[PDB]
């Protein structure tokens, strides 16, 4: 079963500033005290 | 000039070598870039 709940107001794109996010550990290794 | 994209192989036992079929395996593995799970038949030893 599934149903199209198409009652949905056609709102514009909304926006926010992703200041400093989405950094992730680039590889599966350990490092410390270093600018890599 | 519109075609079904995909074909049979003509594999009769009368085929010549290289026109004959081969079964193929490819082994893919990454090395040392994580913890690991498949290893060669070697005995470990105590921590010194
Ligand atoms: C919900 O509504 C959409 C249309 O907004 C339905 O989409 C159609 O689905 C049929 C097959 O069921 C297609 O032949 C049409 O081409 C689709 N419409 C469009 C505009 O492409 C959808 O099937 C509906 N789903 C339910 C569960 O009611």
């Amino acid at each position: 079963q599934c149903v199209n709940l198409t009652t949905r107001t056609q709102l514009p794109p909304a926006y926010t500033n992703s200041f400093t996010r989405g950094v992730y550990y680039p590889d599966k290794v350990f490092r410390s005290s270093v600018l890599h | 000039n519109c075609y079904f994209p995909l074909q049979s192989y003509g594999f009769q036992p009368t085929n010549g070598v290289g026109y004959q079929p081969y079964r193929v395996v490819v082994l893919s593995f990454e090395l040392l870039h994580a913890p690991a799970t498949v290893c060669g038949p070697k005995k470990s030893t105590n921590l010194v």
